[PDB]
């Protein structure tokens, strides 16, 4: 914002507001992954029990 | 706003010393957060409100 | 925090982000369930007496 | 009789308008039945967040609080020097083409305002800088 | 193409009413769905083929 016109500054910050937001995405798939297999672990933490 | 160097945070008293030739102190997120007023010497730390 | 996390320190990207959509309120929704389920398996295991 | 008038009494309040963010219910009509305002209350903001009247207890996750400047503060190098600017755009003589001429520019504080001035100049297209704010950004060299 | 609102479906007299305001009825999934005509005050249902 300090080294380029707004008329076009959209354009390259699209091109790095998409790959952080995109990057996001694969962190919170990651955790509902992970988070399946802690929860089918912990049902059989639960039968021990 | 360090030579254009603009953002928004707090400023306190740091205790790592610069290297004659370094200026910009950086982190795990490789971006600027240590920097040294041009009038003076020292070097202040800088981090998110 | 997908307001912060993505244009930290910059209103203009936050309001380029608002045109985004429904989408960071999709996180906070996501992984509140993950956060709340911690609560549930602890509270499945070791809460039988 | 045109000095001094016997008028009735009357009432007027006046208010002005704020950007925000408003829940307007919509009836089976469509004429407006209900609304709330994001920004006034936290049970304000916890019923605009679900996009409902009604919440049922328990706890609930809103918009983040963050800490607003309180001012402003600019640090450039204390050194107030005119950079060599005028001369270069006033020299008598230029070099050729094939043998250009490279010249140091630095230890000093360059002003584009005046060269903005300049009534015949042609070519100001600047790529990797927006020109409008070469006034405010630091050069290395 | 109602006062240039481009569109595609089948129209059949509605029995929602509309205030003399207003002009067009939007549904949940936030499009069009009754427009209307400028010549007669009568209000159509628009809905896909």
């Amino acid at each position: 914002f300090s080294r380029l016109d707004k008329v076009e500054a959209e354009v390259q910050i699209d091109r790095l507001i998409t790959g952080r937001l995109q990057s996001l995405q694969t962190y919170v798939t990651q955790q509902l992954i992970r988070a399946a297999e802690i929860r089918a672990s912990a049902n059989l933490a639960a039968t021990k029990m | 706003n360090f030579n254009g160097l603009k953002g928004t945070g707090v400023l306190t008293e740091s205790n790592k010393k610069f290297l004659p030739f370094q200026q910009f102190g950086r982190d795990i997120a490789d971006t600027t957060d240590a920097v040294r007023d041009p009038q003076t010497l020292e070097i202040l730390d800088i981090t998110p409100c | 925090d997908c307001t912060m996390y993505i244009c930290g320190d910059s209103t203009e990207c936050s309001n380029l982000l608002l045109q985004y959509g429904s989408f960071c309120t999709q996180l906070k929704r996501a992984l509140t369930g993950i956060a709340v389920e911690q609560d549930k398996n602890t509270q499945e295991v070791f809460a039988q007496v | 009789s045109s000095s001094g008038w016997t008028a009735g009494a009357a009432a007027y309040y006046v208010g002005y308008l704020q950007p925000r963010t408003f829940l307007l219910k919509y009836n089976e009509n469509g004429t407006i039945t209900d609304a709330v305002d994001c920004a006034l209350d936290p049970l304000s903001e916890t019923k605009c967040t679900l996009k409902s009247f009604t919440v049922e207890k328990g706890i609930y996750q809103t918009s983040n609080f963050r800490v607003q400047p309180t001012e402003s503060i600019v640090r450039f190098p204390n050194i107030t020097n005119l950079c060599p600017f005028d001369e270069v755009f006033n020299a008598t003589r230029f070099a050729s083409v094939y043998a250009w001429n490279r010249k140091r520019i630095s230890n000093c504080v360059a002003d584009y305002s005046v060269l903005y001035n300049l009534a015949p100049f042609f070519t100001f297209k600047c790529y990797g800088v927006s020109p409008t704010k070469l006034n405010d950004l630091c050069f290395t060299n």
